[PDB]
C-alpha cells in the first residue's frame, strides 16, 4: 500500500505475505471479528 | 541554456529561514538546474549544477527513497525562492561550500538531505555583489542628489512663503531655512556610521533588495 | 598590510582613467604598498598589496626597464599623481586577475605596470567591496527615506502656505507634490544607464566619497 506523500505515491508498504495453509481458518477469524462488528455501533443503543 | 547565470543577474534576494545564521540564499530554481548565489554580503557562494546532479545528489542523500527526479525539481521549485521548500534550512558559511541543509522529514525516519554550493563564480558575485550593487549603489546616491534638488526648492518655498506674508503661526515646530548639506554633514556623522550595517543579508532585503530589483537589468 | 587595508577603508573611491572599463578603483597610495581595489563590474578583487608585491607586480610585465622595489612603489605613488590622485590607464578585463595595464613612460621606452588585484575570495570582498559600498548604500537609502519624509512634511507646510495665502512667487522651484516612489521610478528610467551600465563610476565617487569618508566604522 501506497501513501500518497509528498505529491508522489510513495510506498507506504511492500509487505512479503505468503499464501495460506486453508483460507477457512482466517474465514473464522474475518466472521468472529463479524460477531464484534455486530456489537460495534449501533446496537448498545438498547442498552443505553 | 545558461539561464542559471541570467537568473542570477535578476536573482531576487530571498532571506533564507534558518535555525541558524540566516543567509541571503537566493537562486533561480529552473526545470534544468539552478545557481544559488548565496549572497548575505558577508560571503558569497554559488550553486551551478543541473537538475540531474542536484535530484541525484536528494536521490543519494536520501538513505531509503523512491522518487522521480521530478519530485525533487518540484520540491526544489518550492525553493524557487529560497523561503521553505520542504525542513528548516541550515548554512555552514564556513568555506567556500554553503551546505543548505534540507532535512526531508514527514515524520517516519532519520533523513538528512543538504545543498552544496561550490566556490561562487566572481562573475555573478559582481552580478550580485558589484556590477548591479555598484549600479545601485549609484542610483541611490543621485537619487539624493535629485532629492537634495527636491529639498532645496522646498526649503526655499517655504522660506520665501514665510517672508512673503501668511506665515504659519506656530512657529514653535516650524523648521528653520533647511539644506541638503545640513541633512548630509549630520548624516555623515550619525546615521551614514550606523546606516553601515551589513548584516546577514537582512539589511539588504529590508532596503536594499527592492532598488536591486529596479536596476536588475543590467 | 592592515594598515593599507584601513586606509582603503577610509580613503575614497577614485575610477581608473581608462575610458575602456568601468574600472571603479579605490585610491589609497601609502607607503610600504599601497591599496587600489579596482572592480570591473564581472569579477571582484582585493589589491592590499605590499611594497614588495607591488614592485614583483610591476616586473612580472616588465621586460628591460626596471627599478628598485621602493623606487618602484614611489614611482607608482607619482604615477596617479596627475590623473588618479604617467597618466595613462588600461587593462584586461578577461583576465582573472585584474591587470590593469598601466603602460606608463618613464625612459621614452616601454614600462609596464600593472595594478594587479588579488583575486577577492567570498571572505574578502566584505572587506571593501560590501562593508564600504553597501554602508554607504544603506546609507543612501536612509537618507533617500529620510528626505523624502522631510519633503513631504515640508510639502504639508507648503500647502498650508498656499491654504492661508495665495501668493506665487518664483514657479521655477516650485516643487511638485513629492512621492518617494514616483521619484525612484522617474529615476529608474534615466540614470538607470548611468546605474546598471556604470561605465566612468565618476558620479559615483564625486558624489559618495563624502559617504566613504565616514562608512569605515565596520
Amino acid at each position: 500500500f501506497e501513501k500518497n506523500l509528498k505529491d508522489v505515491s510513495f510506498r507506504l508498504g511492500s509487505f512479503n505475505l505468503e499464501k495460506v495453509e486453508n483460507p477457512a481458518e482466517v474465514i473464522r477469524e474475518l466472521i468472529c471479528y463479524c460477531l464484534d462488528t455486530i456489537a460495534e455501533n449501533q446496537a448498545k443503543n438498547e442498552h443505553l | 541554456m545558461e539561464e542559471l547565470e541570467q537568473g542570477l543577474l535578476m536573482q531576487p534576494w530571498a532571506w533564507l529561514q534558518l535555525a541558524e545564521n540566516s543567509l541571503l540564499a537566493k537562486v533561480f530554481i529552473t526545470k534544468q538546474g539552478y545557481a544559488l548565489l548565496v549572497s548575505d554580503l558577508q560571503q558569497v557562494w554559488h550553486e551551478q549544477v543541473d537538475t540531474s546532479v542536484v535530484s541525484q545528489r536528494a536521490k543519494e542523500l536520501n538513505k531509503r527513497l523512491t522518487a522521480p527526479p521530478a519530485a525533487f525539481l518540484c520540491h526544489l521549485d518550492n525553493l524557487l525562492r529560497p523561503l521553505l521548500k520542504d525542513a528548516t534550512f541550515s548554512c555552514d558559511c564556513v568555506a567556500d561550500a554553503l551546505i543548505l541543509r534540507v532535512r526531508s522529514e514527514l515524520s517516519g525516519l532519520p533523513f538528512y538531505w543538504n545543498f552544496h554550493c561550490m566556490l561562487a563564480s566572481p562573475s555573478l558575485v559582481s552580478q550580485h555583489l558589484i556590477r548591479p550593487l555598484m549600479g545601485m549603489s549609484l542610483a541611490l546616491q543621485c537619487q539624493v542628489r535629485e532629492l537634495a534638488t527636491l529639498l532645496h526648492m522646498k526649503d526655499l518655498e517655504i522660506q520665501d512663503y514665510q517672508e512673503s506674508g501668511a506665515t504659519l503661526i506656530r512657529d514653535r515646530l516650524k523648521t528653520e531655512p533647511f539644506e541638503e548639506n545640513s541633512f548630509l554633514e549630520q548624516f555623515m556623522i550619525e546615521k551614514l556610521p550606523e546606516a553601515c550595517s551589513i548584516g546577514d543579508g537582512k539589511p539588504f532585503v529590508m532596503n536594499l533588495q527592492d532598488l536591486y530589483m529596479a536596476v536588475t537589468t543590467q
